[PDB]
RNA sequence: GCUAAACCUAGCCCCAAACCCACUCCACCUUACUACCAGACAACCUUAGCCAAACCAUUUACCCAAAUAAAGUAUAGGCGAUAGAAAUUGAAACCUGGCGCAAUAGAUAUAGUACCGCAAGGGAAAGAUGAAAAAUUAUAACCAAGCAUAAUAUAGCAAGGACUAACCCCUAUACCUUCUGCAUAAUGAAUUAACUAGAAAUAACUUUGCAAGGAGAGCCAAAGCUAAGACCCCCGAAACCAGACGAGCUACCUAAGAACAGCUAAAAGAGCACACCCGUCUAUGUAGCAAAAUAGUGGGAAGAUUUAUAGGUAGAGGCGACAAACCUACCGAGCCUGGUGAUAGCUGGUUGUCCAAGAUAGAAUCUUAGUUCAACUUUAAAUUUGCCCACAGAACCCUCUAAAUCCCCUU
RNA sequence: CUGAACUCCUCACACCCAAUUGGACCAAUCUAUCACCCUAUAGAAGAACUAAUGUUAGUAUAAGUAACAUGAAAACAUUCUC
RNA sequence: CUCUUACUUUUAACCAGUGAAAUUGACCUGCCCGUGAAGAGGCGGGCAUAACACAGCAAGACGAGAAGACCCUAUGGAGCUUU
């Protein structure tokens, strides 16, 4: 509920957008399994989307390192400092492509 | 059970630097397995809370109650114990920061009711906790008085906005 | 096969959490807590109707206090602005009577002018033109 | 009914429903009419020959009869000299 | 599943000891009425629905559709580069080491499935070789099942047990409906 | 003690997070975290900003004086 | 409460051991062996059991016919009885008729 | 389940009871349908039509003598001694196609099989099997090992 | 109508007599 | 911060295999565990009943020695519920295993012990360091309810919308069950942890195999057949029966004992009145001192008295100066065990998430607290009209010359 | 003029009936095979509790309430009161 | 009893020691009128309203206790009697 949870005021970092707009993501890790079935959609991301995905964001440091894990995570970071973590686990190709422009948009 | 008020006496704190201000010695004491009632201990506990080591016992001294006896027990050998143990240079620059009482292991036993009929009376045990800090006892807050009302009022009034528009 | 439930912790957490603010009881025993986290949660969805219920109630409070302060009834200036086509809504109109009380009072004068020239319309047999803020901008 | 046999576990049949229906293999039964030998004397001759008549049961009854009885009497017989064999399968049946 | 026998059994009401007395009146206690001790509800009562052991999940599968399914098997490891064929299974030496470093060698994968016309007339090489290790096994070609072919990555199969899996598995496609069980004499059959 | 390895490792990862926010550990730097290019952030730095910074002069823009003396301090610690 | 503060010991599975490598060998002996053994045959437990599935009163009835005489006195009053609550069960408790 | 009643408990009445009325499957008056049934002969129908099939495939060879056995090894016709069959009986159904010359014994024949196997110069002989021999006649192989 | 009297239970004693 | 929490073993379950077990000395059927004296006493004998038939009265499955098949067939039966063969048929059979439990589980079991009962009988609870305790200032911590650190400020199912702000403002009649309808002052619930409740045939459907054949003898077959998936709860009576155990309480009886001051009369089922026996009335007590008592007042107190000890009568019974008394605190007929998981159309309860369709004329019934068939509702499938309705049409007898209905193309 | 979850507006849409019925998913556990900071595809079953005057255990509430106890002095010898 | 009063003991209340039981959905637990499953601390309209102990009282919480013994129902029992 509203009265359980904290609240805020609308507002943006640095008055992005003003002057110039600043894309607030910062960096991506990826953490994909070679072998792991739940990582299979990770997998396909990295194999054709991630590549076209660094050419659009230039600004954005994307590190996928390919290590075994059970659930697959992709961490964002932003410049005002918040880290986000979502987990990828058993998300197809199209999901984690969503979720992944999703977090880009974000302040 | 847990113990872990015994382990508080053994925290080795860092050398202070030569402009550091001196830390007060923190002593942690406690009776464990005491055949009272933790409910009436607490009173007794709450007595002398924030109280000097010396007021603390007089207060003790004279109280009717079993534990007090008890309690005043315990602070002697926590008093000694500052000095002998934890360095502390005036035995009386001690003061109550903690005092309260827990719950300890209990007995169960039965009461023979009428009409054949019983209940269970438990033989209740509690422990008590003291901790003592050197330095003389911080002072007692003073009362909220008429300016203070009206600074905080006036305060409330200025932080008040218009609610629910732009 | 004896199956048992290994993660009852977290199922009652899952309630518990939302209940952390509650007074009494009801926030640590779950017996007691998931019947108020339900009602806590109905409450939540039912309060979005009143919102905007209380919202609206709200602007027509300061749209009557400040049309009172130009001599003026919630009712006229409301008809009125729509008869001189100003779409302007409850919301706008509220805040307009806070940050801009000088635009506010112009928007009280445009529908008083409106309201005046309507009585003039009734009392007129109709041998004379429409007023210059009664016509309508017809759209095709 | 038994569904499962103390001896067996197997459904058993109700002798009852042998002892008056007749079932064809194409899933109806054949039943006679109640009182078609009571009391002849004071009912019409077109009366009587209705009661004398073998007449079907409709799919309540025919599927009441199929759970009381096994599997066995729902088989293909092939009787010599059957008075019914005509009449265990059906022709030009739509729907 | 169909050799499978699940010995777990608890006991129900009427088998835990004891609980034949009611435990108190039925009216005027002010308790819960109960008529016995080992009821499910109770501690140390019996079980209301539990294994009913031992449990046998016995089921056959037509004759036809377990010969399919080995064909079916034998397909997808020939369509996959898994299957192997070998004149004969002799090695020059009976060393595990040799049989590991071939199929290394080779790129047969993690495990190999070994398979030989008869057990009897399997050659005393291989045997050594394939006792010593585990991912490598070797088994005659009656043994020949889908598991063992699914466990294992890559299947190995000689050519008498080529033409003994062919003559047996197309008569199934070519037989008549069973009067008796083939283990009776037919006039045709074995061979 | 009933049986599984999901649910104690769950409740493992719960206390994990409860001593972190009892005695939360001191902030440390970004580079010392996993995950971290130095060159590639610099580059991006420029990227975000949507100006053609040169890297040679960019890289010595966050090169203190005070990091300097500290690199040279622990060479001769080191004795390299 | 009601969850363990530790980690238990990992779970350490020989899948290659003797056990798993050579399971469901010699299934197919009838069809690959002239049919001189069906497979049920090939199936070790109870010997009311073998190459045989039934419910709970199936099981019951079909133990006391076979090996009833070798049971022991309590164990066979417990089956007498198993019998008739599950017959009393089936043939007359139930949602269907 | 439902809400209480017989229902929910699941004490309902068996199969038939139709709450104390006199139930559908008891006042309907006894008669002698299915009486004698166990005692009945029963014979399995062999067509020409199904004849004339098994010859042209090869399953049943007309150059020699026909019987229940030579039928059986053919799968032409299934018997079931235990079911109180008597053995085959030889239907008219396609006499108009038969052309096959055959000798066949069966058990019964009506008159238009008789004269349509006859038409070709074929030759047809109703035999009796008592039970027991009509189950060694169908199959030979199990009576063999029983040593007798 | 008949009396009715429910004798007391008396629980078990090792329940009431458990020690350090 | 306490109280606590956590654990992996003890062992156990179901099978296979294999046919177990008794005695150092001494004691032990009398009052068992008692060194040493006249016996002649000696075993056999249909189970019943709950329950099902919706009552109940005939009747109602209970290993009887080869898996399968014949077959749920012959047959039996208030021909109802249900019971149920045989001839014949003829297979496999390598103990050392586990999609069994892990301290409320698995045996009741650490133990038939503690404890309870006169007896038969009933019947528990629990343990947790480490390689080393001849390392005990050791093995850190965080986790239920309950508390403590830290009582409380107008107003209200205690929350929600919110807000600069905890409250103040606005909105809001806990939950389950049961009902025509419950905030209901109807039911259950102090709270926490653990435990605790949907078992299966008949067909049908869905998905494979093969196909006039299917199936690893039996069986089915006018596209069938084989295999799989998928539907059927928990607690509770008062009772009935069988076999044991009980007259150390009480009812009465048997053998052999004991007690009854003083006074009057001296004769006493006589009077006054202790011991003693009983329990009239009142108060107190009502989880009490007491599962029937205390205080006072009373009845009897040489008799049909009271009472100690041992014995007898046992539940289809005993015993009874009949109160339906009393028979081990609860006797319209004891208690324990077993049948027994008795049965209950009656009550209560019935455990994860999400969506969808969904309120229904009657008939029969020892039946109206329930069921079965219709009706209604649900799913799947087939193919063709369904609903709304234009004229035309549907009764005379009769006081309401009714609102309407039925039929019905078009749309 | 105010006034609904009616209707319109921006976006989205399977996302408000008892009994009952259909369907899509799924926690934990065991097993096959993967996986290897806790998962996947399947096969299995003692497979999920805010309620049964539920069972067992812990601890509250009533409650520090009801209730319970030791004649007096003294040298602890002794004496005194009843 | 008119018509009660005084004193003593016990209880009582306070201090110290020890320490039960039924009960308990959650309670942040007012009054009036009206309403409503027909008798409201919780709903509607008003009124009242800083917080928190101790001792009394018994009008209410349809107060606690005992799955009403009265009544009816059950194709549920049992004792007794009988042409
Ligand atoms: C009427 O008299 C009824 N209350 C019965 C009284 S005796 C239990
Ligand atoms: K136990
Ligand atoms: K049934
Ligand atoms: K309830
Ligand atoms: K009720
Ligand atoms: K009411
Ligand atoms: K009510
Ligand atoms: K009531
Ligand atoms: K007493
Ligand atoms: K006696
Ligand atoms: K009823
Ligand atoms: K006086
Ligand atoms: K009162
Ligand atoms: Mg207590
Ligand atoms: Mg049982
Ligand atoms: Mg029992
Ligand atoms: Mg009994
Ligand atoms: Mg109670
Ligand atoms: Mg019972
Ligand atoms: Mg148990
Ligand atoms: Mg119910
Ligand atoms: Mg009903
Ligand atoms: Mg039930
Ligand atoms: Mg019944
Ligand atoms: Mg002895
Ligand atoms: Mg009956
Ligand atoms: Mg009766
Ligand atoms: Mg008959
Ligand atoms: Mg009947
Ligand atoms: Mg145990
Ligand atoms: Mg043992
Ligand atoms: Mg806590
Ligand atoms: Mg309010
Ligand atoms: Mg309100
Ligand atoms: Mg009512
Ligand atoms: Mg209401
Ligand atoms: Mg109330
Ligand atoms: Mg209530
Ligand atoms: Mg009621
Ligand atoms: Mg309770
Ligand atoms: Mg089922
Ligand atoms: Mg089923
Ligand atoms: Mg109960
Ligand atoms: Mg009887
Ligand atoms: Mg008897
Ligand atoms: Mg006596
Ligand atoms: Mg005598
Ligand atoms: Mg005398
Ligand atoms: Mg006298
Ligand atoms: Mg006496
Ligand atoms: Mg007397
Ligand atoms: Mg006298
Ligand atoms: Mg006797
Ligand atoms: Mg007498
Ligand atoms: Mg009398
Ligand atoms: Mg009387
Ligand atoms: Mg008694
Ligand atoms: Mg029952
Ligand atoms: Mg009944
Ligand atoms: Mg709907
Ligand atoms: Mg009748
Ligand atoms: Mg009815
Ligand atoms: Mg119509
Ligand atoms: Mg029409
Ligand atoms: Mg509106
Ligand atoms: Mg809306
Ligand atoms: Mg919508
Ligand atoms: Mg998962
Ligand atoms: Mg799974
Ligand atoms: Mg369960
Ligand atoms: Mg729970
Ligand atoms: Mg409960
Ligand atoms: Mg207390
Ligand atoms: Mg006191
Ligand atoms: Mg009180
Ligand atoms: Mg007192
Ligand atoms: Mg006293
Ligand atoms: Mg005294
Ligand atoms: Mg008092
Ligand atoms: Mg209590
Ligand atoms: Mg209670
Ligand atoms: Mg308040
Ligand atoms: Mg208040
Ligand atoms: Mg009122
Ligand atoms: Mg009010
Ligand atoms: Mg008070
Ligand atoms: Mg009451
Ligand atoms: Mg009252
Ligand atoms: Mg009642
Ligand atoms: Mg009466
Ligand atoms: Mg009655
Ligand atoms: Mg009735
Ligand atoms: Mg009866």
């Amino acid at each position: 509920t509203a009265r359980g949870t904290p609240s805020r005021f609308l507002a943006s970092v640095l008055h992005n957008g003003l002057g110039r707009y600043v894309q607030q993501l910062q960096r991506l890790s990826f953490s994909v399994s070679r072998d792991g079935a739940s990582s299979r959609g990770a997998r396909e991301f990295v194999e054709r989307e991630v590549i076209d995905f660094a050419r659009r964001n230039p600004g954005v440091v994307i590190y996928v390192n390919s290590r075994p894990c059970c659930v697959p995570r992709v961490v964002a970071e932003y410049l005002n400092g918040a880290v986000r973590e979502e987990s990828i686990h058993c998300k197809s190709v199209e999901e984690i492509s969503t979720l992944v422009q999703k977090l880009a948009d974000q302040s | 059970i847990s113990r872990k008020w015994e382990k508080k006496n053994k925290i080795v704190y860092p050398p202070q630097l030569p402009g550091e201000p001196r830390r007060p010695a923190e002593i942690y004491h406690c009776r464990r397995q005491i055949k009272y009632s933790k409910d009436k201990m607490w009173y007794l506990a709450k007595l002398i809370r924030g109280m000097s080591i010396d007021q603390a016992l007089a207060q003790l001294e004279f109280n009717d109650k079993k534990g007090a006896k008890i309690i005043k027990e315990v602070l002697l050998e926590a008093q000694d114990m500052a000095v002998r143990d934890h360095n502390v240079e005036f035995r009386s620059n001690l003061y109550i920061a903690e005092s309260t009482s827990g719950r300890g292991q209990c007995l169960k036993r039965i009461r023979y009711h009428g009409r054949g009929r019983f209940g269970i009376m438990e033989k209740v045990y509690c422990h008590y906790f003291v901790k003592l800090v050197e330095g003389p006892p911080p002072p007692p807050e003073p009362p909220k008085t008429a300016v203070a009302h009206a600074k905080e009022y006036i305060q409330q009034l200025r932080s008040r906005t218009i609610v629910h528009t732009l | 096969l004896r199956n048992r439930v290994t993660d009852r912790y977290f199922r009652i957490q899952e309630v518990l959490k939302h209940a952390r603010h509650f007074r009494g009881r009801k926030n640590r025993c779950y017996r007691l807590a998931v019947r108020t986290v339900i009602r806590a949660f109905v409450k939540c969805t039912k309060a979005r109707y009143l919102k905007k219920k209380n919202m609206r109630t709200l602007w027509i409070n300061r749209i009557t206090a400040a049309s009172q302060e130009h001599g003026l009834k919630y009712p006229a200036l409301i008809g009125n602005l729509v008869k001189c086509q100003v779409e302007l809504n409850r919301k706008v109109l509220a805040d307009l009577a806070i940050y801009e009380p000088k635009t506010f009072k112009s928007l009280a004068a445009l529908a008083s002018r409106r309201r005046h020239e309507g009585f003039a319309a009734a009392l007129g047999d109709g041998k004379e033109p429409e007023g210059i803020f009664s016509r309508v901008v017809q759209y095709h | 009914l038994t569904y499962f046999s103390a001896r067996k576990g197997k459904r058993k049949t109700v002798k009852a429903v042998i002892d008056r229906f007749l079932r064809l293999h194409c899933g109806l039964w054949v039943r006679r009419k109640a009182g078609y030998k009571k009391k002849l004397w004071k009912k019409t001759p077109a009366r009587k020959k209705r009661l004398r008549e073998f007449v079907f049961c409709n799919k309540t009854q025919s599927k009441l009869l199929d759970k009381m009885t096994t599997s066995f009497w729902k088989r293909r017989n092939w009787y010599v000299d059957d008075p019914y064999q005509k009449y265990h399968d059906r022709t030009n049946l739509k729907v | 599943n169909f050799k499978r026998i699940s010995y777990a059994k608890t006991k129900t009401r009427a088998e835990v000891r004891g609980g034949g007395r009611k435990p108190w009146p039925q009216k005027g206690t002010g308790r819960a009425r109960h008529g016995s001790i080992r009821s499910p509800l109770w501690r140390g009562g019996g079980v209301a629905h539990g294994p009913r052991g031992p449990t046998s999940y016995y089921y056959m599968l037509p004759m036809k559709v377990r010969a399919l399914g080995l064909k079916v098997a034998l397909t997808v490891k020939l369509a996959q580069d898994d299957l192997h064929i070998m004149d004969s299974l002799e090695l020059p030496t009976g060393d595990p080491q040799y049989l590991t470093e071939l199929a290394h060698y080779r790129r047969w994968g993690d495990s190999v499935l070994l398979v030989d016309l008869t057990h009897e007339e399997m050659p005393q090489s291989i045997v050594e070789a394939t006792s010593r290790l585990k991912t490598f096994n070797l088994i005659p070609a009656v043994g020949l099942n889908v598991h063992s072919m699914l466990k294992h990555q890559t299947l190995v199969l000689t050519l008498p047990t080529v033409a003994f899996l062919e003559d047996k598995l197309l008569w199934q496609d070519s037989r008549y409906r069973p009067l008796y069980p083939f283990s009776l004499p037919y006039s045709d059959f074995p061979r | 003690v009933k049986k599984g390895f999901r649910a104690a490792f769950r409740f493992q990862k719960e206390l994990e997070r409860q001593r972190l926010l009892r005695c939360p550990p001191p902030p440390v730097r970004r580079s010392e975290k996993p995950n971290w290019d130095y060159h590639a952030e610099i580059q991006a730095f420029g990227h975000r900003l949507q100006e053609n910074f040169s890297l040679d002069l960019l890289k010595t823009a966050f090169v203190n004086s005070c990091y300097i003396k500290s690199e040279e301090a622990k060479r001769q610690q080191l004795g390299i | 409460i009601g969850i363990r503060l530790t980690l238990p010991p990992p779970k350490v599975v020989d899948r290659w051991n003797e056990k798993r490598a050579m399971f469901g060998v010699y299934d197919n002996i009838g069809i690959l062996g002239n049919f001189e053994k069906h497979p049920k045959e090939l199936i070790r437990g109870p010997i009311w059991l073998r190459g045989w599935k039934g419910n709970e009163l199936q099981r019951c009835i079909r133990k006391r016919k076979m090996v009833g005489s070798r049971m022991f006195a309590d164990d066979l009053h417990n089956l007498n009885k198993r019998i008739r609550y599950l017959y009393k069960h089936f043939n007359r408790h139930g949602k269907f008729r | 389940r439902g809400h209480k009643g017989e229902r929910q408990r699941g004490t309902r009445p068996r199969l038939g009871f139709e709450g104390g009325q006199t139930p559908f499957y008891i006042r309907i008056p006894k008669y002698g349908f299915n009486e004698g049934h166990s005692f009945r002969r029963q014979y399995k129908p062999l067509s020409l039509n199904r004849l004339q099939y098994l010859i042209d495939l090869g399953r049943v060879d007309p150059s020699q003598p026909i019987d229940l056995t030579q039928l059986v090894n053919g799968r032409g016709v299934t018997i079931q001694p235990l079911k109180r069959d008597y053995g085959v009986q030889l239907v008219e159904e396609g006499a108009d196609t038969f052309t096959a010359k055959v000798n066949i014994e069966v058990q019964l024949a009506s008159e238009l099989a008789i004269a349509a196997i006859e038409k070709n110069g074929g030759v047809v002989t109703t035999a009796f099997y008592d039970p027991r021999s009509l189950d060694i006649v169908c199959k030979p192989v199990p009576f063999f090992l029983r040593g007798q | 109508t008949k009396k009715r009297f429910t004798p007391p239970i008396y629980q078990p004693k090792f329940k009431t007599e458990k020690e350090f």
